[PDB]
């Protein structure tokens, strides 16, 4: 169900549009709770990336908020719309890994900024290797947590 | 300027200026005692929280952003006055001042009693009120005592002869706080 | 009558009938409990006067010519209620009930608190009333606690949400007895 | 007189000379403390009665004509000794003293004990009297203590050696009054 | 038999019959309690001594030659009573009896009281025994109370109407043991 | 965790997941107990506080952003336990469980006594562990009292015969908490 | 010392850098202390500017941080510059005034944000009226603060 | 010797040279104090024994042939000193002093607490001995309380940085009695 | 069922008899409780001494005793036939007011003697006038009190 | 200084206006106070009467009072002045004894009359038999109490 | 049961021996308790020592032990013979009254050596008066213990 | 100052009147306590029987008791005649050493007599091999005491 295509919808505009965000975020001391997946738990890095990618699309809305039809907002429309686009080229594993290897952390909106960017920026590179990478079957993986 | 009343929780605050700054911030949290002298409450520093045991459970500290909150638990008479703040970044320390206002809403009582001797044709009314900081008293004409929680109590008789003059009025304030006692009949015709 | 305040000296009085005697009747105080029952307070015969052990200090009695007194040197709330007076002279008796009311003065308390949760913004004002025999309290709109004294204490509250409608009055009362309580403003 | 003894109901009366007067008098008692001191226990003018309140119910003051009685309701220790009546009409005044005695019926003790050390032989015999105002004791032959109450006890010791002269006798004393103890035989 | 007064120290005894022996028999000490019980006071064997904790320091344990010695420190009147000695050597145990008598000395009180009411012409003297075992007392003419120390107290009175007939005598009584009380005269002619 | 021990000051945390929120959501903070009631500790909503009464100066609620704190200002054993965080946004609720363990750290102690009866031969040596929650004694070979402050207390004996077998070795746990007591001489 | 000039420095460009800083931030529940001036105690227009302005540099500096040669830091050092042009524009006041009519305020970044918007933008607006404006004496609206 | 336990009957022993003579020596027995005063404990004479109040139940007195015993019935700390049996026949006296060493064994403790400020990184461990007449502390390197009992009480501190050197050894002595408290690991 | 003789039933000998009472007694401070008519409850002249009469019977028996054959013993003797001849000068009201209108004093012999007195002085006043006076009804008056 | 005058100074009208006193007064319960000779001090009748004498004196002012011009108050100012006309039939006696067999006697009214009749009926008997009975030195008598 | 004979059992060897015995002990104030007869509550001579010989034989061999072919080992031999032979001179007493009269003795040795020559001494003594003293009805005597 | 004659002093009729004692004594369970030198500080046999025999002889009179002209009395008499006589077989030592290497004892009297008993026997032996041997300087052996 992933095909050829799925090379070809994270482009650069995405990433620039990532790194706008952080660019123009004030720096404070400021904390947030946000879930992602840890990298403690999760050490395959294709898994990683695909369980970390989907868990960034559902957090998005809740997580990365701005003032509608600001360059910002429409950054994170067009992220959104791409998530939809990406549906077929993750293949789902088991229901029962739904909350596993997910935890809360405790930062800054610069060091959820940070996490999210290198999510999409590496789930890019893996995709423009293979289309097809993310129908692996992760649930060996997601077992693994919490180890 | 902050108030709390008696068995309130409040908080005061202080602040390190450069608002990328918080956790990295060595904060200590002294009350001012009547010699112009710091007793610690307590310290924090990259959200590890101490706090001294003579305060413990009436005093606590936290955090967020470059704000530093002393929350009060439960205000009572003792903690009004001034506390002090200080901050070290490095070699680098600034110190914030914080005045709290402690305040027990007044208790206004009225009651009366007629003289024994050489008859019982004076009415005697007392008017009595209990308050802090600052309880007042006084009879509308045609000591201090100090309570066991910190509060001030403080009466004062009106004798009045036969006929009684009725209605009469007491005022007790507070601050801009204000009660009315009136006592407007006796007991007997 | 006869109506004593709390603390006041007060005397209930009995009399015998034939003004030319006096010492020769033998008088005795009862104070009648509830009910159908008479409690000895003290005895009287020929100027020998004995008043009951758990009675003395509270309770005296003297003659005058034909006139029998019972005093009592304090009033409290227990002496409140009926007594009798027994005269007996031979073989023939004359019995005199009396009634005693004892009293307290109210007193009338107002104090004000503020709401702590959801916010600041509800003000309790609560008037207290204590007196005996009958406290009586009321805010004035737009249970019982019996103390140590035995005397009655009953409180009430009144809820003011923003803007507080200052300023409240509660009435206190005893029986004719009357006090207002009125808060006029907050502390800010 | 007057004698009253512990416990006792007791009265002092004082009195107007002119027979025609009696409520218009202001009468005072006092107390007479040691000494040139005068402690007031109690008013009365016109038929009201006021009387201080450290000494409020153990006494009270009434009138019958031109008579007027200070009343102690049940006499202790404390109230033996002088009292004083002032009675004052307009620009005149009358004073009259009375003194007041206060007996406290005497107790006599007997006890034996017999000796530990170096042997069993010697017989110590004890004679306590408890007394107000003076106890006194003694054994025929062949210091003082201030109880709570304010009476007076005394104590006497008498030692017995081998063989002890049974029957021996103490004497105990108030003034007039007088109880023998005798210890007969010991118990072997 | 063994008599104690209140506060003395006194001393039972048991032996073993063969004289050549001593240390070898194992003594144990019972009090025996009113259902014919044994409590064990203490245990004695070649000269080491136990004594059971609520009877430490109330009660010793001592042997010389064939004689084994139980010593109350200070009697009591709950040390009236039967003790029972065990002594076994080998598989061979005889018992002895001993009973304790502990007495306390007589105390006898006069005092008297006039009437209040009809008059005060009716004299109440009164005659009080405390003693242990038996106090007993009784006017001579022309409900036992239990103290905290364990003794008891007994008291009768005699009313005397007007002219009062004195002296009167009054006779106190442990068992043997006898005092009397006089009541010679009153306070008043 | 978390895990806290005795004495020291302790956070829970719980948070709203839309990060532009956090005065809005109501929040409150339940002490679960046996076995399904709730106690509430105390609530807060648009940065007003309220802590129940009984658990006043025990426990304290702060908000960060989006993230809301149960602070307990000393651990005392009671603590140990579940706790629960109700998050309500009209008519949304979310709901987060936390478990706080409390840990008194062990002691150990070591002493003897020699016998006295029949002879002194006899050494018994003791080992007593207390700990929350599990505390566990045992002698190397060749009775749970519960504490004021809730801890517990558990006690082992070891009864050694002359010629006594020294050194002599107890061992004390918690959980992974360990300690020796060593017996290397008595005093002769 | 003020002159026509101070009507021609603060363009609409600064004031859509300040709009761009705004609109660009992330909305979180997040609050920061600052020190600004009492609104509630300076309410003469002028006045409440004059002392708004005395403090927007420091505002600026340990506030509103961004990484270097990035837009929004490219905007703060294009504000700090044109504050020292305005200097000239505004005549000082007695010193005794300088920590008076002065408040902390626990707000959001947002609203940190907005406060400034605000000066910028009133002070070009009463400078387009009257490039001397700011010659105002302002020791007697300070010395109603408190 | 002689030494004796807490809690232990003890016994001190005196005798009279002459063999054939018992009963006929007074017998008198003292304990001695600071420094040179000598208190009786108490008398025996033909068999006959007092023992004064103050010692009471805690001493006795006993003969058997020429030898003279006193018990102490259960040895506390103010026992431990020096004592003094005075023995007299009519005009001869000869007197014997007795050295009596009360001793508690000890009890070693250990326990251990995390630091709160300016973190939780440093484990400081408390070793605890309590003995009679010579508690002494320490650890094995890589305030002195006074009981109610009389004995005493000293403790010592060992501060352990990241990572903890464990185990630590505690090392607690009386005399030459000896025990280790020894603490394996922490409770993570 | 009165008549003309009500008129002078009294005559100033029962009068001077009364004061010879009055002026004949020790001056004291001696005070006696008796049972009189209470004039705060009872004011209206006619019922106060319709009510009093009734009384004065009973009053004179147990307050006023002197010895047999004495002067003063035989003016209360007269004034007891004086009370006996004056039952038909007064008619009877409802049986329910027998004790209404009554209230006990504290007071001088003296005091007690001016109010008796004065009972005698205003019903011969009174009767006088009219001599059907007592003829009025005072149900209503003493049930007032 | 007596003389046979003495004989009958007190008439039988003196004793008559007392009993006169008696039988008027109204039978109380009443008592007052006064002060007294004491009888049970003062046994000796001479004496008894002379020491009563210097007291009847005030005893009359302060103790039977009568309002002005009534008979009874005329009978008391006839016995002050047949007292002024006594004071040379008694002879005095040292004034150390001025307060001695005195008492005070809490009494009614009437015994007060009674103990006050018998001095003048006791004094009067002595009177008729001898004149000059009252020259008695009663120094001892008086010394007694 | 008894006869003549019994006038001839105990010589005044035995009686040297007994005195041997005292004469041979150590003084020291050494005490031992034994059962004796109450010689308060038996004051009859005759039945005090009836009753002293119904106890000698057990005193003696509990209270009177000696090593072996000992002279006073064999004199305590030779008095238990003597009293194995005397058996016929006691008529027996009521069985009622075998602990009656008896007592417990905290004494010296010396003391009870002294106690058991005056039995055998007055034994003999009464018994050369009289061969037949011994048969007298002793059970009043023994009621009247105690 | 000892000669010859020490060899001849102390005869069997003097040990056979120690057992006289031995054997005439009543057995009892009952103890007195005395002054003995005791075997375990003066291990040396001469020095210890030196020590022990004039001890012996000073304790005789307290310890020893008859009544007077007995057999038992007669012999004790006889034994401190005989102490006497051997006064100068034994030479002094150092008086500091009086008080050394004595213990008391809380025994029986019989347990006193076979101590007394085996004194005087060995005292004997020594004393017919040698009549010289307690001039020994027994100084040495005295001082180790209390060992
Ligand atoms: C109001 O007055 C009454 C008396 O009319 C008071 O009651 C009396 O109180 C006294 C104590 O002051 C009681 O005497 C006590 O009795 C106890 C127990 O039997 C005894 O142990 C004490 O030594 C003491 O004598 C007395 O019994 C009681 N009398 C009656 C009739 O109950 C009462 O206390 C007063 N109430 C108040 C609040 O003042």
């Amino acid at each position: 169900d992933p095909s050829e295509y799925c090379s070809h919808m994270i482009g650069s505009g995405h990433l620039q549009s990532l790194q706008r965000l952080i660019d123009s975020q004030m720096e404070t001391s400021c904390q947030i709770t946000f879930e992602f997946v840890d990298q403690e738990q999760l050490k395959d890095p294709v898994c990683y990336l695909k369980k970390a990618f989907l868990l960034v699309q559902d957090i998005m809305e809740d997580t990365m908020r701005f003032r509608d039809n600001t360059p910002n907002a429409i950054a994170i429309v067009q992220l959104q719309e791409l998530s939809l686009r990406l549906k077929s080229c993750f293949t789902k594993d088991y229901e029962e890994h739904d909350k596993a290897c997910v935890r809360t952390f405790y930062e800054t909106p610069l060091q959820l900024l940070e996490k999210v960017k290198n999510v999409f920026n590496e789930t890019k590179n893996l995709l423009d290797k293979d289309w097809n990478i993310f129908s692996k079957n992760c649930n060996n993986s997601f077992a693994e947590c919490s180890s | 300027a902050v108030t709390a009343f008696l068995g309130e929780r409040v908080t005061l605050t202080s602040y390190w200026r450069r608002v990328s700054l918080g956790p990295e911030i060595e904060v200590s949290w002294f009350k001012l005692g009547p010699g112009e002298e710091q007793v610690l409450i307590g310290r924090m520093h990259h959200d590890v929280i101490f706090i001294e045991w003579p305060f413990r459970g009436f005093f606590d500290i936290h955090r967020s952003a470059n704000t530093f909150f002393l929350v009060v638990t439960a205000a009572n008479i003792s903690h009004d006055g001034n506390y002090l703040c200080r901050m070290k970044l490095g070699e680098t320390e600034v110190t914030k001042q914080e005045h709290l206002s402690v305040v027990k809403p007044l208790t206004l009582s009225v009651h009366s009693e007629r003289s024994q001797f050489p008859d019982f044709s004076v009415l005697t009314v007392t008017c009595t009120v209990n308050a802090f900081p600052h309880p007042h008293v006084q009879w509308l004409m045609p000591g201090v005592m100090k309570e066991k929680d910190g509060s001030l109590s403080v009466a004062v008789d009106l004798s009045l002869p036969k006929p009684w003059h009725l209605p009469v009025t007491c005022v007790g304030k507070n601050d801009k706080e204000e009660a009315h006692g009136v006592y407007v009949s006796g007991y007997l015709s």
